[PDB]
């Protein structure tokens, strides 16, 4: 789920920029840290809106340094647990479906499935298909899906989807 | 506290200019962009000095008061008597 | 007690772990069942156990090795066969390998003994309960309640569980207490097929739980007692620290790589062409590190490790990375925010981008104001020389054109 | 010898004759080895320890004076002279 | 390779094997003193 | 640097900013002498020093 939150950072900086253009540079440094980041508290982070503040920097004893406490509005895709999203399939194999939701990837389990659904290692392009073929599902489709889960790995939250409920399908 | 009435010293104090000479000394060391003219001057505490001297150290002192409030002085606003 | 896990003091057994066979207190003697130690090169030469005695100050001991009649027919010696066991050399010994032997039993080892996993594989109730893990009430008047490890014990834990909207802490036994978790939630494996593993679960059976290891989107039912509930990440820590994380290691002469991925039995080892390769504990052997080396890149300067680059061009781009090994045409890069392979690729240096001879001999001085000296020469440059000075309690630097080396 | 001795520091060995004593008559500085010694292991087999000059002190090998203690092990002592002129 | 050492009694110079323990082959003393050495020693006259 | 740490008024290690230490007693190879502006020089103490 996309979030507009205001987050607080705070950039150091070599005495090299103490020039007219710091406060360009501090905003600089800001974007290159914060944007593309994730955080299990915050989700990832999608872009950099506005910035609110720069506080007063300090001189930290014998360090060269200056800190900036950085207050500022960003764009969060934090998912949950007992959502529904679109995503977009990306890969299909019998073992089963990989969908994306923005950066996130999200793997369909058997499990997850409705049991009209089943496996078909024979078809040229893997899916899944119930007999009647009243709804088929391949690379690129747009599906709605469930969150179950959500694990956390190396600063970069991964999900796992559902479908198992009513009215989440190809439409 | 308001620096609208800052009720400190309007004198720099020799703890605050030992400090100020020694931190910007080693901005200078560390190419931060000089604020005088240089003429023939290589040591970055020479520099720092000329710099205090005319009064274009682009530092402020945050003085603490005992009851958890501060003032800010811009290193310019001070007296510099040594 | 019979059927236990027993070692030896001293012999030639020492340090060889032995299953208890029979016990007979009033003789002070036990019988242990172990893997026979039998050295195949003196039944070669037909040599006499107790010559092996009167030399064996220098002999080396034999391994431990299951036995083979077979093998000892090829080699010519004895093999008598008794019932089941088999004697050889006076001694009996099993159809599938194991040794039977009798000791006394002060030599024989009976406290503080534990084997090892390796060692049971050769010779062939329990609770996993920790600090903050959620446990359910399955057996007892209060059924399908969930609660809290908040103490722990041996036989009897007596947990003290916090249930939903129960304050209050009751009292339930270790047999009482079960292990159960909630759908799509992190669980962690101690003891299992594939032990070490973290897994999120899509559903929870009765008694076959089922997970989704991240290491490959592949099945993995465990019982649910083995399970456990651990919000921490998977530490991987290798075993006997045979490898660290990110090191370079010589899987062939040609090709070197860097193991990114740590496993229980397998290495996920990231060679320089870039490719995932899978390998062994064994096979990889570790490669030093160049600690200095030279390189060539497209700017035409001079490379060294641990400098920031970006990979204008080759198989990435714009991509940021820290070099941590370096070869003739390949380095390593590091990192933090990757996720694909832990965070560590490979790209080729030229794509990369900026982002005592005379020492010890002795010498006289042939010119300058030290002219007639004579010292030895402690540390000589290309140009210049440390002399000690036989005369002057000083050391001295001296240009090399003044000096002339005395010949014996 | 650097093949077969471990811990060798970098000082030169070659002051040391082949009994691994310095003779009388030899100059000697700071971190200078005099008596050449090892012990075997339980870069292979032997671990240098031997002894040498103190640090920051010089002089010229005096004499050097070899017996056996009272256990009747091998016994060196050496004695370095260093001429000290008022200053 | 020769090692002579000279005997603190008898002042007989004598032959010594490294392993060899110290002792005068003429008189038995267990006291022996190195020779001076070869190498050149060279003095300014100050 | 290039007098080293032997001739008096001259220099014992180069520090990079990778925070590498050079040594200029073993004398190393002459790539190792290059000094750039992030670096520092831990000179001998000379006449003015505080
Ligand atoms: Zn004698």
């Amino acid at each position: 789920m996309f979030y507009h939150i205001s987050l607080e950072h705070e950039i150091l900086l070599h005495p090299r920029y103490f020039g007219p253009n710091l406060l360009n540079t501090v905003k600089q440094k800001l974007f290159t840290e914060v944007e593309g980041t994730c955080t299990g508290k915050y989700g990832f982070v999608i872009a950099v809106t506005t910035i609110d503040n720069i506080g007063a920097g300090v001189i930290q004893p014998g360090r060269g340094f200056v800190l900036y406490p950085v207050k500022y509005k960003a764009i969060v895709f934090r998912p949950f647990k007992g959502e529904v999203v679109d995503a977009v399939v990306t890969q299909v194999n019998k073992v089963g479906l990989f969908t994306e939701i923005g950066p996130m990837s999200c793997f369909i389990s058997r499990h997850s499935i409705p049991s009209e659904m089943e496996f078909d290692p024979n078809s040229n392009p893997p899916c899944y298909k119930t007999m009647d073929e009243d709804i088929v599902i391949q690379q690129d489709d747009e599906i709605r899906l469930k969150i179950v889960g959500t694990r956390v790995d190396k600063n970069d939250i991964f999900a796992i989807g559902s479908l198992m409920d009513d009215y989440l399908g190809l439409v | 506290q308001a620096n609208q009435k800052r009720i400190t010293t309007p004198y720099m104090t020799k703890y605050e200019r030992a400090r100020v000479l020694g931190t910007r000394a080693l901005q200078i060391a560390m190419c931060a962009p000089v604020m005088v003219e240089l003429e023939g001057e290589t040591d970055p505490l020479l520099i720092a000095m000329k710099e205090l001297k005319a009064r274009k150290i682009p530092i402020i002192i945050r003085r603490y008061l005992p009851d958890g409030s501060y003032e800010d002085w811009g290193v310019d606003e001070l007296i510099i008597s040594d | 007690k019979p059927k236990s896990w027993v070692r030896l003091k001293r012999g030639i057994y020492k340090d060889d772990i032995a299953q208890v066979d029979y016990v007979e207190p009033s003789q002070n003697t036990i019988s242990l069942k172990m893997i026979p130690r039998i050295d195949y090169d003196r039944i070669k030469a037909r040599m006499s156990l107790k010559d092996w005695f009167a030399k064996r100050k220098k002999f080396k001991r034999p391994p431990q090795r299951l036995f083979d009649a077979e093998k000892i027919r090829s080699l010519g010696g004895d093999v008598a066969s008794d019932g089941d066991f088999l004697i050889f050399e006076g001694n009996r010994y099993s159809r599938k390998g194991f040794l039977f032997k009798s000791f006394a039993m002060s030599a024989v080892i009976t406290e503080g003994v534990k084997p090892t996993l390796s060692e049971l594989e050769k010779f062939e109730r329990e609770h996993n309960f920790q600090p903050g893990d959620n446990v359910e009430v399955c057996e007892g008047e209060l059924i399908n309640l969930q609660g809290k490890i908040l103490s722990v014990d041996g036989n009897k834990i007596t947990i003290m569980p916090k249930h939903e909207d129960l304050k209050d802490m009751l009292e339930f036994p270790a047999q009482e207490l079960r292990k159960y978790f909630k759908m799509g939630d992190h669980v962690k494996v101690i003891a299992g097929r594939f032990e070490g593993d973290t897994g999120l679960i899509v559903r929870v059976e009765e008694n076959f739980v089922i997970l989704f290891s991240d290491l490959t989107m592949h099945e993995l039912k465990v019982l649910p007692r083995d399970l456990q509930l651990c919000s921490e990440t998977a530490s991987g820590v290798d075993v006997g620290g045979q490898h660290e994380w990110g090191e370079l290691v010589q899987l062939d002469p040609q090709t070197v790589g860097v193991i990114v991925r740590l496993e229980r039995e397998t290495f996920q080892v990231l060679n320089m062409y870039g490719k995932v390769v899978t390998v062994r504990h064994q096979a990889v052997t570790r490669k030093k590190d160049n600690r200095f080396a030279v390189a060539l890149d497209s700017e035409q300067n001079n490379i060294h490790v641990k400098d920031i680059v970006k990979v204008i061009d080759g198989p990435h781009s714009g991509r940021e990375g820290e070099i941590r090994h370096l070869f003739r045409s390949f380095a390593f890069l590091h990192c933090k925010k990757l996720v694909e392979n832990g965070g560590m690729f490979v790209c080729k240096t030229r794509h990369l981008v900026l982002a005592n001879e005379l020492i010890g001999q002795t010498v006289r001085i042939s010119q300058g104001p030290y002219k007639g000296y004579i010292g030895v020469v402690k540390d000589a440059t290309e140009s210049t020389a440390r002399v000690e000075l036989h005369s002057t309690c000083q050391t001295i630097s001296v240009d090399r054109q003044r000096l002339t080396t005395v010949g014996s | 010898t650097r093949e077969t001795c471990q811990g060798m520091r970098h000082a030169i060995y070659d002051k040391l004759d082949d009994d691994g004593l310095i003779a009388p008559g030899v100059r000697v500085s700071g971190d200078d080895v005099i008596i050449g010694k090892t012990v075997t292991l339980p870069r292979y087999t032997k671990r240098d320890c031997s002894t040498f000059l103190r640090t920051s002190e010089t002089g010229i090998v005096d004499q050097v004076m070899v017996t056996l203690n009272q256990e009747g092990y091998k016994f060196c002592k050496i004695r370095v002279r260093s001429v000290r002129i008022p200053q | 390779q020769p090692m002579i050492y000279i005997c603190g009694e008898c002042h007989t110079e004598n032959e010594i094997k490294s392993r060899d323990p110290i002792r005068c082959r003429e008189c038995g003393y267990r006291i022996m003193y190195k020779k001076r050495t070869k190498r050149l020693v060279v003095f300014d006259a100050r | 640097v290039r007098r080293g740490n032997s001739q008096y008024p001259g220099a014992k290690y180069i520090i990079r900013d990778n925070g590498d230490r050079i040594d200029l007693r073993f004398h190393p190879k002459p790539s190792d002498l290059h000094l750039q502006t992030g670096y520092k020089v831990e000179r001998h103490m000379c006449d003015g020093d505080i």
